[PDB]
This record gives C-alpha cells, structure tokens and sequence, in this order.
C-alpha cells in the first residue's frame, strides 16, 4: 500500500 | 579494507594498466571495492540475489557493440533524434521536466537537446579541437528508429544470460536500454533509480560509486515534487556539512568498470558515475528490469528499501492531498517540531 | 481586547458577582472573550454554522438537572458502576488505556476507579473534612442503569432545540452524553476532541480556554499513538519554551460558563477546562454529536482542521505500515532532516 | 482518504 513502489530512472 | 577500486587491472598483451589514480576525481569519503566476479560463481549469482552490487567480467552480455565507437556508431545507428545534455561543469544532474511546474526558482545546470547522430559526433568534434569547455553527454533509448547493423548488434547481445536472470529474480519487463556516450570527466551525480539495472560497460572506463538504501539519511535527496527528485543534494565536490551533517558518515562501495564488464546496480542503490579524466569518451548500455513486486507477506522489520517506499508515497499522497507540493514541508514541520524531533 | 471572561456577571436578585478573578488560575498567555449570546440571537447561529465557539445563555437545554446536587444524585441516579479519576495534583491528563502498551515508560499521573455514586460522594466527603489533597472527578457517559426520577430529567432536556441544531449542521449522531462531577480547582488540560460539543453547565462555575484548530503549532499534541493522544504535552503551569518555542504566541478564547450557560465546542478546537478554585463542586453534562462528513468537493485551500485530519491520519499509516509506532519519529525525521526543515 | 476523521474524546 505504502510499500508500493513506482518506476523511475534518469 | 577501504581501498576503493583496488589495484588497476592489467591488460592482456602486456599493455599496460587500464588507468591509473590520476584519473579518479578526489572525495571526502572512504569506499571499499565491489567485488569482481564471473558469473558462472556461485558468489555473484548470491550477491544478484540479495540484491547487492556486483561486477560480472564475462557475461558476454553486450558482446556485439564491444567494437562500437562514434564512427561505426554515425554509419548505423540511424536517422532519429538523440537526446544530448550540454553543462558548463562536469556534473551532469538530470532533472524532469515535468516537475519543472512546481519548483520555478530552479534553474538547470544543464539543456537537453534533439540531434542527429552525426550532429552529435559533429559538435562534439567541433569542441575537441576549438579547446572548449562546453561539456555533451548522450543518453537516448534504443528505440526502432536504428540501422539493421545496430540491430544485428542488438540481437546479438547475451538474451539467453540476462533472461534468465530477470526469471531468477521474479523481476518485472524490461523496460528500456539506455544509450549512454559521454565526455571523459563527465559525471552523473549520485542518485537512484527505482529498478534493477545491469549496466553494460562497452568502450572507456567508469568509476561507479554506489551506497546501500540505508544511507538516505546520509545522502539528502531532493524533495520528492522537486525536479532532482531521486538525486543527492549534496555536492560530492564541496560538501556542505552544515546543511547535510551525516554525508561525514557516508560509505560507499565503489568499481571501475572497463569494455566487456557488467556491473550489477540494484534497485534503491545509490550511485555516482564519472568517465575518467583524460580516459577519453565513454559508451555504455544499460537494462533497466522493474523489479519484483511486493511480498504477500511483509516481513518486520522492513528492509532499508521499503522504508524508501515509504517515505516517498507518504510525500506524494500529502502533495495531492494538500493541493500543492508546496505545502508538504509545512505540513511534515507542523507535524514533528515539538513531537518527534 | 485580550480581557479573557470580561466583569464577572452579576447574580439576579443583588445577590453578588457569581466568582471573582481571584478564582482564576494564572496563565502566560493572554485570550480573548467568548461572545455570551441568547440562542435566538442570529449572531450566535452564525457561530455555531462557521464553527466557532459561543456561550448561550437560555437554551433550557438541560433545564431539569439544574436542580440536580449530589444528595439528589445519590437519590436517584442508580446502582450502577461510575468511572472515578484519582490525582494528587490539580490537573486531570486524560490517558488512552488502550494505548498504555505502545508506551511503557509512561507512567499515570491519575488513576481510574469504579464505585456506586454513594461511595463516590462518600470518598469525597471523606477527603473533604481530613482535610485531604487528593482530588477526584466523576466522569461517566449516562446509561440505561440510572433512576427513574433521573430519566425523567433526561426527558426534559430541551430536545428540540439541539435535535434542530444537529440537524441544521448536518452533523452526525449523539454519541453519548458525559456526566462531569469535580472538586473547585480540579483542571482538564489542554485537548481536543474529534466530535462537535454542546457543554451544559449545571452547578458551579467553569472557566473553559478554547484555542482554534490553526494554533496546532503552538500547542504540540503528543504523538498519535501516546496514550495522550490529542492532549497538548505543554504544561500550563510552567511551559517549557525551550522545548515548545510556539507556545509563546498562543492565544485562547475564554469563558466562565454557570448553571445554565451551554458552550458550543466546535469539533478541533482545543480547550482547558477548570473549576474554579473555591467554587464548591462542578456538575456539566457534556452532549457530543459526531461532525457532518467530508463535503464531496474539497475546497482548496484546506481549512486547519483538515490539515489535522491528515497529520492524524499519516501518524496512524505509517505506525501500521512500520509494524510499530515507536518508528514513526525516527522515519518522519529522516524524511525532513536536510530535506524539508 | 486523509481528510477522513474518526472520533475521539476524552
Ligand atoms: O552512466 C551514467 O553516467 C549514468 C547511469 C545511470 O544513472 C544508470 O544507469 O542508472
Ligand atoms: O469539563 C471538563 O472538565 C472536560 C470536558 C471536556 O473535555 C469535553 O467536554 O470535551
Ligand atoms: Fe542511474
Ligand atoms: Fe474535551
């Protein structure tokens, strides 16, 4: 939920 | 057992060290080496497993663009745009454009551009010899738009090897393999991304700093709605103890990676990378896998990462709840003054 | 205009001012007065719409209890169990049982108890002439178990009056109606409740200090998850401005209300609540109704209370998403140190 | 969703 992490990179 | 990189390696046929001290940039903290490993070890597939760096040396991972170079690279890369950061210093620190609506008192460091290749190659020549200072750095995802040579290339990369690795991990889709040719002494600040990277070494070298998830307190990340979200405020060249105290406790784990090396860059791992001083230009391919998903179960306490997961969704659901990004550092102040600190 | 309760009123019938300022405790800061209004005034209809505290003076509201004293309590009011706070100071801090294991090294300041009000009115008559310091407060939400004669009272509240005014606001239920008996000096510091408030006073006089919600900042409640949740951890008598610098610009509204006088407590507003000293006992009835619900619309920019809401409520994520509430400070500090503050 | 309240008292 909070622990959830999305996908970004430079 | 804080050396750094180690004794630089020596080159088959007697010729010479691949580089040497002189050509790594000066800082403040001390680091140890990240191992140095074939992956037919058992050691390194246990390292890839739980989720710490790794340099694998015969992966063969990129084997077919180890020959790549400007001039190969203009004859078939192909027609379409690449993407080229311009700096007047050596430090490249990417922004996102997007957020650049929120935070209007920023002023980037450095301009991305659009260019064909044989731009590129071009206004990269034209600097070398007029003695500038102006500094480029490529970075552009392959995409269709590249020549049968390049694509031939890309099919001959090490598919057999890196899938089953993405298998073993449970990890998500690759989602992209970014092109990266810079200028020696070019650097990108220290940073994370949210994903698993192998990050394919092909022609020059790179120093690559990184620092485990347990040292964000340490490292001082921008906000998260800032555009330097995900990078360390902290200049690696002039620290500012004042402001970010506990960079004197930093440690980081650190490698240089040369043609035909692997250097595994787990997920949350920070990571600062600079081609060597007078090492001439530099090219590199990295695979970006996102990363498996959350555990049914949550096991306490939380790792080092999670807790990372944590606090950035903490600041983006208190950025749309509040209206305005602005407005989460009153709100994360009002909230521990007094009652937490 | 910072008097506090302005020229204490005078009695009906020349029979003297009903307090003087010598029965009030002495504070560091300075407050206002509460408007005193009669209920038909539409002055006092625009405070309660807008949330904002008044004293009304003739509602009637609880009319029947005004007769009501502890010889008469003790009649009538039943066999049942009636909760009793024990302190050997003035001040009574209201602690969450059910929070005393997240805090071990909290230790009560006043102990709860249950006897018949016989025994109670019996403890406090026993006090009273040993000369004794100890102090104690009935408090007891009203049930099914009490006396006939006193339900008839209970009937008589004006119903109509405060059904109309729960409908008018769109709040909520009645959740339930507290019954407060306490010795003169007795003090409830400083705390706000989730619930709007409808204060009856009975017999005795109260000095009631009410701060809005935007003055969280100076107020410092104590972490979500401490027993004292919603309670300020500023002690009145003797602030520690080192440790709570913003108290110093805090600024309440203040009241004394008197058998009769009715105190609308607006959801979020804080308030310390005292009987006079040398007042004889205090009898309230307390009537709290849960608030109207979120609109469907936000409107932007949040109003303070809203901004309470969501510092609650991240304070209750983040302890179940950590598995233990003793993490969220050190989490929420590492997420501002150098970051945000 | 973090506006919601709950309802408390002492
Ligand atoms: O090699 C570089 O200069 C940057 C690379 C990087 O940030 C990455 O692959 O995640
Ligand atoms: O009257 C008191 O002493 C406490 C009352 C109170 O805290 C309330 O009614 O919300
Ligand atoms: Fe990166
Ligand atoms: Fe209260």
């Amino acid at each position: 939920r909070l622990l959830e992490a999305s996908a970004d990179a430079n | 057992v804080a050396s750094g990189s180690g004794e630089p390696r020596e080159e088959a046929g007697a010729l010479g060290p691949a580089w040497d001290e002189s050509q790594l940039r000066s800082y403040s903290f001390p680091t140890r080496p990240i191992p140095r490993l074939s992956q037919s070890d058992p050691r390194a597939e246990e390292l890839i497993e739980n989720e710490e760096p790794v340099v694998l040396t015969d992966t063969n991972l990129v084997y077919p663009a180890l020959k790549w170079d400007l001039e190969y690279l203009q004859e078939n890369i192909g027609n379409g745009d690449f993407s080229v950061y311009s700096a007047s210093t050596h430090k490249f620190l990417y922004y996102d454009e997007k957020k650049m609506a929120n935070f209007q008192n920023f002023k980037p460091r450095s301009n991305r551009e659009e260019m064909k290749f044989h731009e590129f190659v071009e206004k990269l020549q034209d600097i070398q010899q007029r003695g500038g200072e102006e500094r480029l750095y490529l970075q552009q995802t392959l995409n269709d738009t590249v020549g049968r040579k390049i694509v031939m290339d890309f099919l001959g990369f090490n598919w057999n090897w890196i899938n089953k690795q993405q298998g073993k991990r449970g990890w998500g889709q690759l989602t992209s393999n970014l092109l990266l040719i810079g200028m020696e002494g070019n650097v990108t600040p220290a940073h994370y991304d949210e994903q698993q990277n192998f990050f394919a070494q092909i022609k020059g070298y790179k120093r690559c700093i990184l620092f485990p998830p347990d040292q964000f307190e340490c490292l001082y990340p921008y906000p998260v709605h800032h555009p330097c979200d995900r990078q360390s405020q902290v200049d690696f060249d002039n620290p500012d103890y004042e402001r970010f105290p506990n960079f004197q406790n930093v440690v980081g784990y650190e490698t240089v990676v040369g043609p035909g090396d692997v250097l595994y860059i787990p997920m949350y791992w920070w990571h600062h990378i600079e081609s060597l001083l007078n090492g001439g230009i530099t090219i590199t391919v990295n695979f970006w896998y996102k990363g498996a998903p959350t555990p049914k179960r949550i096991e306490y306490p939380l790792k080092a990462h999670q807790k990372v997961a944590i606090m950035r969704n903490i600041e983006k659901m208190l950025g749309e709840a509040l209206g305005n990004p602005q407005e989460v550092g009153p709100l994360l102040n009002t909230m521990i003054k007094g009652r937490y600190n």
